[PDB]
């Protein structure tokens, strides 16, 4: 996250931290995700495509720091890794960039909710907020594009939704933005998602509910003029989600 | 890796 502010898991308790194990034993951060039910985490397919073996992943919930444990955190193995069948990647962007992870502990249990571990509500089909609405993004992604390292402390910021019309202009992304994507940005372009925020939540309060509106997917640079962040439009994928979550 | 990837391994 470029700009914004440091936060803790209590402010975003559905945030899932996803890591990949290596052979000689080292564990490294992969992507963000969002807890949508005790046994299920939603993220982005591009996080996993290159290594799509479930045994390779660990999920943490209740975790505020990247490479240090947070008191109360829970570790999970990935029982099932579900990648979207129509996923693709261009020279530029990803399509159908959505994934589901069924989590279970070594004890055979799903997530136990707490002050640091909560689920987030899904949206209503084909219902997204108005353009110009302010929403939250969260993650452990870079604080500046030039950084080599990732913050050890979780961060969050605010960006405003951009009209499909506006984001589709060549000044911006032209035809690369489809209707299954949502754009959002800072009006000064001063704050944004960046590398390592992928798979994480875009959260808006539509009506009275905090709701998972988008999943961090792509963009050109970070906090770059006329180049907004692009998010998997979750309200267009509800049949896919409910289908693969009924087990 | 697409040019506009944000993925931590691109
Ligand atoms: N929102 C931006 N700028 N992004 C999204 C995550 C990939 C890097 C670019």
């Amino acid at each position: 996250i470029i700009g914004g502010e440091f936060t803790t898991i209590e402010n975003q308790p559905w945030f899932a931290a996803i890591y990949r194990r290596h052979r000689g034993g080292s564990v490294t951060y992969v992507c963000g995700g969002s807890l949508i039910s005790p046994c299920w985490v939603i993220s982005a397919t591009h996080c996993f495509i290159d290594y799509p073996k479930k045994e390779d992943y660990i999920v943490y919930l209740g975790r505020s720091r990247l490479n240090s444990n947070t008191q109360g955190e829970m570790k999970f193995e990935v029982e099932n890794l579900i990648l979207h069948k129509d996923y693709s990647a261009d020279t530029l962007a990803y399509h159908n960039d959505i994934a589901l992870l069924k989590i279970r502990s070594k004890e055979g249990r799903c997530a136990q909710p707490s002050r640091t571990i909560q689920t987030i509500a899904l949206p209503s089909m084909y219902n997204d907020p108005q353009f110009g609405t302010s929403c939250e993004i969260t993650g452990f992604g870079k604080e500046q594009s030039t950084d080599y390292l990732y913050p050890e402390q979780l961060k969050m910021t605010v960006v405003k939704l951009i009209s499909h019309r506006e984001c589709q202009q060549p000044h911006y992304y032209g035809s690369e933005v489809t209707t299954k994507m949502l754009c959002a940005a800072d009006p000064q372009w001063k704050t944004d998602s960046c590398q390592g925020d992928s798979g994480g939540p875009l959260v808006c309060s539509l009506q009275g509910r905090m709701t998972l509106t988008g999943i961090v997917s792509w963009g050109r640079g970070c906090a770059l003029k006329d180049k907004p962040g692009v998010y998997t439009r979750v309200s267009h994928f509800l049949p896919w989600i409910r289908s693969h979550t009924k087990e | 890796c697409p040019a506009y990837s944000a993925y931590l391994d691109c």
